[PDB]
Order: structure tokens, then sequence, then C-alpha cells
């Protein structure tokens, strides 16, 4: 799951915010992966 | 003054002055900053270390 390696190859940078990840609606605050991201 | 041709032939000039100047400035600044920044990048440990 590392993208190092096409970051590497193409030159651009991974975006930052991401959807796969779950979130404490009541703390409201982001919390950890759920969906994976390969 | 004072004059006369039989008895009484005088001069006078008692003449007064008296003055008082005062002045008083008085001038007071005050000058007074506060600034503050403040930046966050957060980070988490993975629910699944060791």
């Amino acid at each position: 799951t590392g993208f190092q390696i096409c970051k590497n190859a193409l030159k651009l940078p991974v975006l930052e915010v991401l959807p796969g990840g779950g979130w404490d609606n009541l703390r409201n605050v982001d919390m950890g992966r759920v969906m994976d991201l390969t | 003054t004072e004059l006369a041709l039989f008895s009484r032939v005088n001069g006078k000039f008692s003449t007064e002055f008296q003055r008082m100047k005062t002045l008083q400035v008085k001038d007071q600044a005050v000058t007074t900053r506060v600034q503050v920044r403040n930046r966050i990048y957060t980070v988490k440990t993975t629910p699944t270390s060791e």
C-alpha cells in the first residue's frame, strides 16, 4: 500500500484529502482508515 | 507727579511691574502591540501498532 513506487515513477504529489477513513461524529475529528487505499 | 512755585515742587514715579509666566507641557505616549501565530498539522498513531 506504498504509493511511493509511482510517486517515484511519475513525479506528481499524492492528494492529501482522502475519503476512505473513519470519522468520529461526536468529537468531530478523523479517526483512521476504514476503506483500504491501494 | 508734583510741582509748585511757592512751597511744594517735587517729583515721583513709583512704577512697578509684576509678571509671572508659567508653562506646563505634559506629553504621554503609550503603545502596546500583541500578536500571535498558530499552525497545526496533525498526526495519529495507527490503530494496529505494537
